[PDB]
């Protein structure tokens, strides 16, 4: 398990996936041309991982860009990491999507979608030890959505045992005020439970909360969002760059923090909240199972936990973790399935992200997470009621039952967190 | 039938077209297949200027569809903030309850129009008016945690 | 002279490997290349050490030992430390991918495509022995290679070489230093299919061995160095009857025979004294009744559990040091009485004694202080069906809502297989109840 392709579709999936390799390039000591200026050895172990070696002692990224709508290119290629990436890593479109789930995965996206397998067999067939695939974009939209789930889809089939990772943009109207979004994270959420091992669940509606209430943020813009998003992406990734106990294997990841198939949608969190500009261990372990510390638009006090990770970074007294941990599971108790022993896995890493000397990253599969799904398929079901805008997506080949379907498929979904969350072992 | 083709005219915005088949005696109050009027159309698809002109001309602002959505919960759901005042101001029932039970301040809470659910309070919006399923605005701000909406109903 | 072939399987086995062979070489004084100075018979010998070592015509002492993983990361390690120039360079076996932690992908998909290579590499140390006696199997049990591969081996072992024994060093769970949510479901998976394989066990438990660390060495967070230096010292203790002269436990037969009185209750406990740190250079020495008297004391057994629960089946004590034998007798007579300390009343109610007149050996780094005398002892108490109702309970807990089975069944495995070994389980802790307790 080694090499991992990560691929961005849309804006929202090219807009915070270049921020993602703006990060951790940073951190590994990779200018924005390629060389290594770091001062560490360990900046280089586990690099193979997202890089690839091309001659001349450099690094360019394991990446493949996509997006129907091709002002995409010139965001990414005149940013400060936009030379970086493979010229022949760029799929394109000349018509965007509209906010159309149906033409990114049925008519325009489809059209689309062969051109993305071949730079994605490109980047395979190089790999020495490939383990998975990993995918950010948003939901709401229609190519990173619509047409972001048909290649899901389409790569599970050719690469049915390596592990398919997203991080997924979760929509809400506190930050896009489109009516048609709920449709189309509805019928992507369908697609997500079926064809992924791993879903980040990166919730707009928690990152405006979060630069709004806390970060002091009165008009939010989508750089503050993306730098909370940026940072997690980071975290939740750690292991998987640099030396550690959690060892960098995406499969014992899922192995361990899934216990049935569906419920794969990982709610993250991190700390300490800081801004663009701008604590000990027992602040980082409480502040990280604090609702105004998670990514996603849910109170864990609202459900139990049934599995979590913790990535704490920098340097820190080690036994102090097992310590304060060990404490916040007691103290916090009835918020674990008692059903799952030992289901609190932790592990520290040297490196900590820039800005910071110590942080942590939480990430939780939690019952809870029911209240995100339950907000968006009321607003599902608002809009479906009425048939508003039915004919946007129907007029592309859909058919009325994919709704449906896809709306029984999310209340089901509901259904089996609160099945678990009410689950007693005594 | 020009009923036919003023429903197409309101629905894709034509508003030359919609002058026209009027001044020939088009049914500015005529109805599709699922009870849907032109105003209901201009309502959703948010075209301002058919909507004053419709409410010109004869078309009843309070019309029903067979599912019991009157022009100004489909304007309140869709999110037209300038046509939601424009219903009003020409004697729509802000509390009209569809088929769901819901009112107009249902859907605009639920779909987040914040500004949509400040100016039908500012109109007399019931807010103890619950749906089939026993859900009030304030509910279902409860619900979603929905601290904004929280606030904008407790005032 | 018969000769013994040591396996070690997944990163815990190829780990505590390493450790053994270092203190092996120690013991024996073999250099990390392999001479053997105090050697005279050069390319071969009867010696008691080469049931462990074999000899090359340019005087190269190799171990008898197989090192295989389903990853290549731990032994590379092997393959770059000190003593990489001792062991053959084809019995160190790597695959690819490793078993996520899953039984499943250790014995049915990614196991299978390596247990032909292992054989045949086995079956080249096995060509080179004239009356091999059988094997020793290092693994963990909460490992996907540890416990699906190693049940696999054992399986085939039993096929191709059915007349010789199989004993078992495995490492038992702890959560202080776990790896994996599902190490109970392998746990529990592959004692049942190496059940029938196995004649017997020594089980080590991680968490046994993390507080004696904690304690008696006074390490704040020991790690994996420290656990395994402490196994090595211990797993040394158990198999120098095999490489030294002595007349008790001298063939793998003599270890069924004195522990194991029924088959399917192979698990021998072992509880080993003095552990001193080595920051106590100057401790006082205690004496032969000083660590015979600890042997009863729970705190140091190699596995959590209470033999005052449970009747005494066998017991043996192995001596290395300065001991004099009427000391021996003298403690014995006063323990046997002076605790309430119970046996069957099908057995002879006796303790078999063995003594190595020298003291143990203590790797450089090591975390333990040199002894005048030690005693390792190896007793079948039915006190350690308590750890198999641990195991069994956080089994129960997770397979109940069939928590994480999803990951087995998608890998070649039948569901009615995690029944069927719970079913297993749930015998053999009634095999220790209708023996007593
Ligand atoms: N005492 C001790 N235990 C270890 C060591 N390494 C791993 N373990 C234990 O073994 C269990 C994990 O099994 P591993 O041996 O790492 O797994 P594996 O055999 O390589 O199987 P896979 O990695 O899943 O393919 C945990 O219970 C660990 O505590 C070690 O060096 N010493
Ligand atoms: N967090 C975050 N969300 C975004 C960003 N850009 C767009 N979005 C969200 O993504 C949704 C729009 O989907 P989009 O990606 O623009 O459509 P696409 O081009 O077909 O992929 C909206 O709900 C936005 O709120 C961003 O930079 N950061
Ligand atoms: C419920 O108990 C457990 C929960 C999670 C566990 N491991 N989790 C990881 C997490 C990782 O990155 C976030 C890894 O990096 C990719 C990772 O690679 C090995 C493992 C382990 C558990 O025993
Ligand atoms: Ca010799
Ligand atoms: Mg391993």
């Amino acid at each position: 398990m080694r090499e991992i392709v990560h691929i961005q579709a849309g804006q929202c999936g090219n807009q915070i996936g270049a921020k993602f390799w703006e990060v951790i390039s940073d951190e590994h000591g990779i200018d924005p041309t390629g060389s290594y200026h770091g001062d560490s050895d360990l900046q280089l172990e586990r690099i193979n991982v997202y890089y690839n070696e091309a001659t001349g002692n450099k690094y360019v990224p394991r990446a493949i860009l996509v997006d129907l709508e091709p002002g995409t290119m010139d965001s990414v290629r005149s940013g400060p990491f936009g030379q970086i990436f493979r010229p022949d890593n760029f799929v394109f479109g000349q018509s965007g999507a509209g906010n159309n789930w149906a033409k990114g995965h049925y008519t325009e996206g489809a059209e689309l979608v062969d051109s993305v397998l071949d730079v994605v067999r490109k980047e395979s067939e190089s790999c020495d030890c490939l383990q998975g695939f990993q995918l950010t974009h948003s939901l709401g939209g229609g190519t990173g959505s619509g047409m972001g789930t048909l290649l899901i889809s389409k790569i599970r089939e050719e690469y049915p045992d390596r592990i398919m990772n997203t991080f997924s943009v979760m929509p809400s109207p506190k930050v896009s005020d489109t009516v048609v979004e709920p449709y189309n994270a509805t019928l992507s959420v369908h697609q997500l439970v079926e064809n992924t091992d791993e879903t980040y669940c990166i919730d707009n509606e928690a990152l405006y909360d979060i630069c709004f209430r806390t970060l002091k943020l009165t008009t939010p813009t989508y750089g503050d969002l993306n730098h909370l998003v940026s940072a997690t992406m980071s975290g939740v990734t750690t292991c998987l760059r640099f030396p550690g106990q959690l060892n960098a294997d995406l499969r014992k990841l899922a192995v361990n923090m899934v216990p049935f198939p569906r419920l794969h949608f990982f709610m993250p969190g991190f700390a300490p909240l800081t801004s663009r500009g701008s604590l000990t261990v027992p602040e980082l372990t409480q502040q990280m199972f604090d609702s105004k510390n998670m990514m996603a638009a849910c109170d864990p006090r609202h459900g139990r936990y049934l599995t979590v990770a913790a990535i704490f970074r920098g340097r820190m007294s080690m036994k102090e973790v097992d310590e304060q941990m060990l404490n916040v599971q007691n103290k916090n108790s009835s918020y674990f399935v008692e059903w799952i022993p030992n289901n609190v896995k932790t592990a520290v890493c040297d490196i900590p992200p820039r800005g910071l000397k110590m942080s942590a990253t939480f990430i939780g599969n939690s019952t809870a997470i029911q209240e995100l799904f339950k907000r968006i398929s009321e607003q599902f079901t608002a809009m479906f009621r009425r048939k508003a805008f039915l004919h946007w997506y129907t007029g592309e080949g859909m058919d009325e039952m994919e709704f449906t379907e896809a709306e029984s498929n999310m209340n089901d979904l509901v259904s089996e967190y609160q099945q678990y969350q009410d689950a007693t072992a005594d | 039938d020009l009923g036919k083709k003023l429903l197409e005219a309101a629905r894709a915005g034509q508003d030359d077209e919609v002058r026209i088949l009027m001044a020939n005696g088009a049914d500015v109050n005529a109805t599709d297949a699922s009870g849907l009027t032109p105003l209901h159309l201009a309502a959703t698809y948010g075209h301002l200027e058919i909507v004053e002109v419709l409410l010109k001309h004869g078309a009843d602002v309070n019309a029903i569809d067979i599912m019991g959505s009157t022009p100004l919960h489909l304007a309140a759901l869709i999110g037209h903030l300038e046509i939601v005042e424009v219903l009003l101001k020409h004697g729509a029932d802000v509390n009209a309850v569809d088929t769901w039970g819901d009112t107009p301040l249902h859907l605009a809470a639920i779909m987040g129009h914040l500004e949509i659910v400040e100016v039908l309070l500012k109109h007399g919006a019931d807010v103890n008016a619950q749906d089939k399923f026993g859900k009030t605005a304030f509910d279902i701000s409860i619900d979603n945690g929905n601290e904004d909406l929280a606030e904008i109903l407790q005032k | 002279m018969r000769e013994c072939i040591s396996i070690h399987v997944g990163q815990a086995g190829v780990q505590i490997g390493n450790a053994c062979w270092e203190l092996y070489c120690l013991e024996h004084g073999i250099q990390p290349d392999g001479q053997m100075p105090s050697d005279k018979t050069i390319g071969g010998g009867d010696d008691s050490f080469n049931t462990f070592f074999s000899e090359t015509g340019a005087g190269k002492h190799v171990p008898r030992a197989v090192f295989v993983d389903l990853e290549p990361t731990v032994i590379d390690e092997v393959r770059t430390g000190t003593y990489r120039q001792l062991f053959h360079p084809e019995q160190l076996i790597t695959g690819k991918e490793d078993a996520a932690n899953n039984y499943a992908r250790g014995h049915y998909t990614i196991g299978k495509e390596i247990i032909d290579l292992v054989l045949d590499r086995i079956r080249k140390l096995a060509d080179q022995c004239t009356g091999l006696q059988g094997f020793l199997v290092f693994h963990s049990f909460g490992g996907g290679t540890g416990s699906g591969f190693t049940s696999l081996l054992m399986e085939r072992l039993s096929v191709d070489y059915g007349k010789k024994s199989k004993l078992e060093f495995s490492i038992y769970p702890a959560p202080q230093v776990s790896t994996a949510v599902v190490e109970p479901y392998n746990s529990i998976l592959t004692t049942h299919t190496t059940l029938e394989h196995s004649d017997c066990a020594f089980m080590v438990d991680n968490e046994a061995i993390y507080d004696i660390c904690r304690r008696n060495l006074d390490i704040e967070r020991p790690t994996y160095t420290n656990l395994n230096r402490l196994i090595s010292q211990i797993v040394s203790s158990i198999t120098a009857s095999l490489r030294f002269d002595g007349a008790l436990n001298v063939d793998l037969t003599e270890f069924q025979t004195n522990l194991v009185p029924y088959p399917r209750i192979h698990f021998p406990l072992a509880t080993y004294a003095p552990v001193i740190s080595a920051e106590k250079a100057y401790h006082e020495q205690l004496s032969v009744a000083e660590i015979t008297n600890a042997c009863f004391e729970p705190a140091n057994q190699m596995v959590k559990c209470d033999p005052r629960h449970g009747k005494y089946m066998a017991c043996c004590l192995l001596y290395r040091g300065d001991v004099v034998p009427k000391d021996v007798n003298a403690a014995i007579a006063t323990i046997k009485t002076k605790r309430s300390i119970q046996f069957v009343d099908w057995c002879p109610t006796g303790f078999k004694v063995g003594i190595n007149y020298q003291p143990p050996t203590v790797v450089p780094g090591g975390d333990l202080a040199k002894v005048q005398r030690a005693v390792c002892m190896l007793s079948n108490t039915t006190a350690i069906a308590e750890a198999w109702a641990r195991l069994d309970h956080k089994f129960d807990l997770m397979y109940a809502k069939r928590a994480f089975v999803h990951w087995y069944v998608g890998e070649g495995m039948e569901e009615g297989e995690f029944s069927e070994a719970r079913e297993d389980m749930a015998a053999l802790e009634k095999d220790y109840e209708e023996v007593g307790v």
